[PDB]
RNA sequence: UGAUUGGUAUUGCAUGCCUGGUGACUUA
RNA sequence: AAAUAUGCAAUCAAUA
């Protein structure tokens, strides 16, 4: 139950990060344009998600995808 | 777009994409058939 | 052409080389899968028995190892009245390739270990009838 | 939030604490014999044919 | 007691490669001897392939348990030449 | 009639070296009553087409999905069978035979029901 | 035959763990020797073709691709072996009947 | 009216979606032969009531039935249109057998119908 | 709202609506599933399933001393109380028959019951 | 590019698995 | 007829 709760918390955190640091024009278009602000925002969001990703007890696979977790 | 479950892109765009795909498929088939060999690396009259 | 979809596979089956038909083999995967099955079936229960043998110093050893590795050891034991359950696991032996597929279930693994479950209602290598999977009964036979 | 700007996991103090924890674990293993086996237990894998024979 | 914990190379929580190379898991005294000998010679064993590691292990075991005349290689090749080639290919850091 | 009916022949057939009957687990509650096994026999009378091939295929598919075991026998006007498996699977099979058969089923009968088999 | 004294029903041998077979071991040795010496044979052939001479290469007799045979992986027999299976008749039969091929599209209900 | 006819089929599609949503579940939903009876979820009556009434679902299905019966009028109209689309216009001894006088009986394995002749001998 | 003629006829000939009968059958199937049968208690709020009872196999009788069920055999007169009869095996023999493939063995038994 | 715990010696009249030939497979 | 200069299989129009 605690692992499921942590997974739900992680999904909520990912949604909050997506709303807080949206990538204008789409991820692919931002990558192709290669603007400093877009790169900074994407890196910040990715690092925050990496930091917030939990460590569950019953699974030894630290899935970075909230869907998979 | 109006009908549910149908592709929303332009029909002419789809036609152009399909024609390009068919042309590239024909080119690929021609090239593969020409370059195919049972004993790869063998050229006629070369020292065998 | 009275039965098209019935004969759909005939062309590849009969009049095409394997190297050019596009058919994808299975040997290079089942070879590792069978050994994985045998290794798991042999080692999992023994691992669980070894884990549950003492059953009193498990938390103490976990605490000491957490102190040695992380230096905090409060991730699993915030206070004295918190219980950390140990899930049996075995080394992963089949060299699966890490892939960019975000939905891959064995690409984000970083520990080199996988959780093992003794319970599986559906037997995976379902034999035909009375046949038993080889290597299942090690007891010597008895003759009349 | 972000992580540690200057993590201390690469510090001599951390290394000394790790050594102290290792010494404590070794002392506990020496003191307790059941714990010693429960920690040093090893299990090798052998062929099912070899098991049969 | 107990085996020393593995050192993750980068972005990992474990490494079976180091344990295998050192012959700790699976435990194999011949592989431990191979690792020690290559480390003393100055060969980065972790950078070697499985084939080369097994070949060196077999050669060392044969030399130890049959004599210095063995192993014997054709074309006047020598175990010293093999070791020199391995050292040149994988300098020890 | 049953697929396990055999007559004793004149040549020795290997017998079980020992005899050990697994015990019947009688301490079953709501948390464990789903792990019990069972068996029953069924007889259907009516009209079926293709000499019962359609019903045979349907029953085989249902049994393959439900992991049931045993045997079935379908013909033009009748069907019989002996089914074994988990209690829930047996109940599903009974419901299917009673209500979910695409042939004329004038009569259905269930008999020789047993539960709690090891 | 109607055996007079039938024996117990024996559990079949493991699929992935064949018994010792020195012939299979030597086949593996030949495979690895060919893998190691493949480049040298190419160099031999390049030199001979450049010099315009059809000379033999004796070492290929020992370290060539043609010293390798398709031997059953699970049985060790060196005949009736297909690349799509790498196993002989009985190895294939045991693998199929144990249920290891259902995942890989095997259709036991198909004759042709 | 024009707008009424414009919105008629959209509103009919809304009705059809409602019917589909209702029919996409078992009749006695959420009743079940498992957790429903073996693992019930008093102080918690506000979030989960063990009590349950069938009249609600019965009335829902009773109201659903006539709506689908009416929707069958769509099928009737489509069939009428299909039949009309194939209209033509103004109006303009012994047995015969092919492929044997009678079908042949086989006592040997037929290469085609092996699924029915497998039990028979191959020679 | 006036019921339709078909519904009225169905009620007259069965006493329940078609939906009522269908849902009664479905509820009975869902409740009498597995090895047990659940009991329903009805009040103002609604129905609930709080108790279950073991299902009794058809045409079987529970023996107290054995603690298990035993089947009821046809041909026997059900009026006779089998718990006050006893039996003795006088003789059992291995008879033989001959068929195309060889010899077939069956058994004969003589038993006294009183 | 990840090798291995002897015998293709007798005994198919010790057997398992797997095949050939002949017989069968009827219900409500 | 200032159109053509004409033999057929065992795959593919959900794409030649």
């Amino acid at each position: 139950a605690e692992d499921l709760h942590k997974a739900e918390i992680y999904t909520q955190t990912t949604e909050k990060l997506e709303k807080q640091w949206p990538a204008a024009g789409g991820v692919a278009k931002g990558i192709q344009g290669d603007q400093f602000f877009d790169v900074m925002a994407a890196a910040v969001r990715e690092d925050l998600q990496d930091q917030s990703r939990p460590v569950l007890v019953n699974e030894l696979t630290d899935h970075e995808n909230p869907y998979c977790m | 777009t109006v009908l549910r479950g149908h592709c929303p892109t332009d029909k002419e765009f789809i036609r152009r994409a399909l024609e390009e795909e068919q042309a590239v498929e024909r080119i690929r088939k021609k090239l593969d058939k020409k370059q195919l060999q049972w004993f790869p690396g063998k050229t006629p009259w070369a020292p065998k | 052409m009275a039965f098209r979809y019935r004969r759909e596979g005939q062309f590849t089956k009969f009049r095409v080389h394997f190297d050019r038909s596009g058919f994808r083999p299975y040997i290079d995967e089942l070879k590792w899968e069978i050994m994985d099955w045998h290794y798991k079936r042999a080692m999992g229960p023994q691992m669980k028995k070894t884990l549950m043998s003492y059953q009193e110093g498990s938390e103490k050893l976990q605490y000491m190892h957490d102190l040695i590795a992380l230096g905090t050891a409060k991730a699993k034991f915030p206070h004295a009245t918190k219980r950390f359950f140990f899930v049996p696991a075995l080394p992963v032996t089949i060299p699966y390739r890490r892939s960019s597929n975000p939905f891959c279930l064995l690409s984000a693994n970083k520990t080199g270990w996988l959780q093992w479950s003794p319970k599986q209602r559906v037997p995976f290598p379902q034999p035909l009838g009375k046949r038993k999977v080889g290597g299942t009964d090690p007891q010597p036979p008895v003759f009349p | 939030g972000l992580g540690d700007r200057e993590p201390v996991q690469d510090t001599t103090a951390f290394r000394k604490k790790q050594e102290q924890s290792r010494r404590t674990l070794q002392a506990a293993l020496d003191h307790d014999e059941r714990l010693a086996r429960y920690h040093g237990a090893k299990h090798r894998f052998f062929d099912p044919l070899f098991r049969r024979r | 007691y107990g085996p020393e914990a593995p050192q993750p190379p980068a972005g990992l929580h474990w490494s079976w490669w180091e344990l295998y190379v050192k012959g700790v898991n699976p435990e194999y005294p011949p592989r431990q001897r191979m690792f020690a000998f290559l480390t003393a010679q100055g060969v980065d064993v972790l950078e070697m392939e499985i084939r080369e590691i097994e070949d060196v292990t077999r050669w060392l075991e044969m030399s130890n348990v049959y004599g210095e005349k063995f192993p014997r290689f054709p074309y006047d090749v020598t175990f010293q030449d093999k070791i020199e080639a391995l050292k040149e290919k994988y300098p020890l850091a | 009639f049953d697929t396990l009916n055999r007559s004793i022949t004149g040549f020795r057939k290997y017998k079980a070296p020992h005899t050990t009957a697994p015990r019947v687990v009688r301490d079953r509650d709501e948390t464990n009553f789903h792990e019990m096994l069972g068996k029953f026999r069924f007889d259907l009378q009516g009209s079926f087409k293709e000499n019962g091939d359609m019903l045979r295929d349907s029953l085989l598919q249902v049994g393959r999905d439900l992991f049931l075991v045993g045997w079935v026998k379908c013909r033009s006007r009748f069907a019989t069978g002996h089914i074994q498996g988990d209690v829930h699977a047996l109940s599903y099979m009974r419901r299917y035979l009673e209500k979910h058969v695409d042939e004329s089923v004038s009569s259905v009968r269930f008999y020789e029901e047993n539960f709690g088999m090891p | 035959m109607a055996a007079r004294n039938p024996g117990p029903v024996l559990n079949p041998p493991p699929i992935a763990f064949p018994s010792f077979n020195r012939r299979c071991q030597k086949d593996w040795l030949a495979r690895r020797a060919f893998a190691e010496n493949e480049v040298n044979g190419r160099i031999y052939k390049n030199v001979y073709q450049n010099l315009g001479f059809k000379g033999p290469i004796p070492i290929l007799n020992k370290v060539g691709q043609y010293r390798i045979r398709m031997r059953c992986i699970s049985g060790g027999y060196s005949r009736g072996i297909f690349r799509f299976t790498r196993m002989a008749r009985m190895g294939m039969l045991q693998l199929a009947r144990e249920g290891w091929l259902k995942k890989y599209g095997y259709r036991p209900g198909l004759f042709r | 009216p024009a707008e009424r006819l414009h919105s008629l089929f959209a509103r009919a599609d809304v009705l059809a979606h409602l019917l589909h949503s209702r029919l996409a579940l078992p009749l006695l939903y959420p009743l079940n032969s498992g957790g429903a009876l073996t693992n019930p979820l008093a102080a918690l009556n506000s979030i989960a009531t063990s009590r349950w009434k069938r009249e609600e679902v019965m009335s829902a299905l009773a109201t659903v039935t006539p709506l689908v019966l009416a929707a069958t009028s769509v099928s009737r109209f489509l069939k009428t249109a299909h039949a009309l689309s194939y209209f033509a216009g103004p109006a303009c001894l012994g047995r015969s057998r092919v492929h044997f006088l009678r079908p042949q009986l086989w006592r040997v394995l037929k290469p085609g119908e092996e699924r029915t002749t497998k039990h028979l001998k191959w020679r | 709202v006036a019921p339709s003629a078909s519904l009225r006829n169905f009620k007259a000939k069965f006493g329940r609506t078609p939906l009522e009968a269908l849902l009664d059958s479905e509820e009975k199937f869902l409740t009498s599933a597995g090895p047990v049968d659940w009991l329903k208690d009805e009040d103002e709020n609604g129905e609930a399933f709080v108790s279950w009872r073991w299902k009794r196999p058809a045409q079987t009788v529970y023996d107290a001393e054995k603690g298990m069920f035993v089947r009821e055999r046809e041909g026997v007169d059900p009026l006779i109380k089998l718990h006050e009869l006893r039996q003795t095996l006088l003789s059992v023999s291995r008879m033989m028959s001959m068929n195309k493939q060889g010899r077939v063995y069956y058994f004969r038994a003589i038993v006294a019951v009183g």
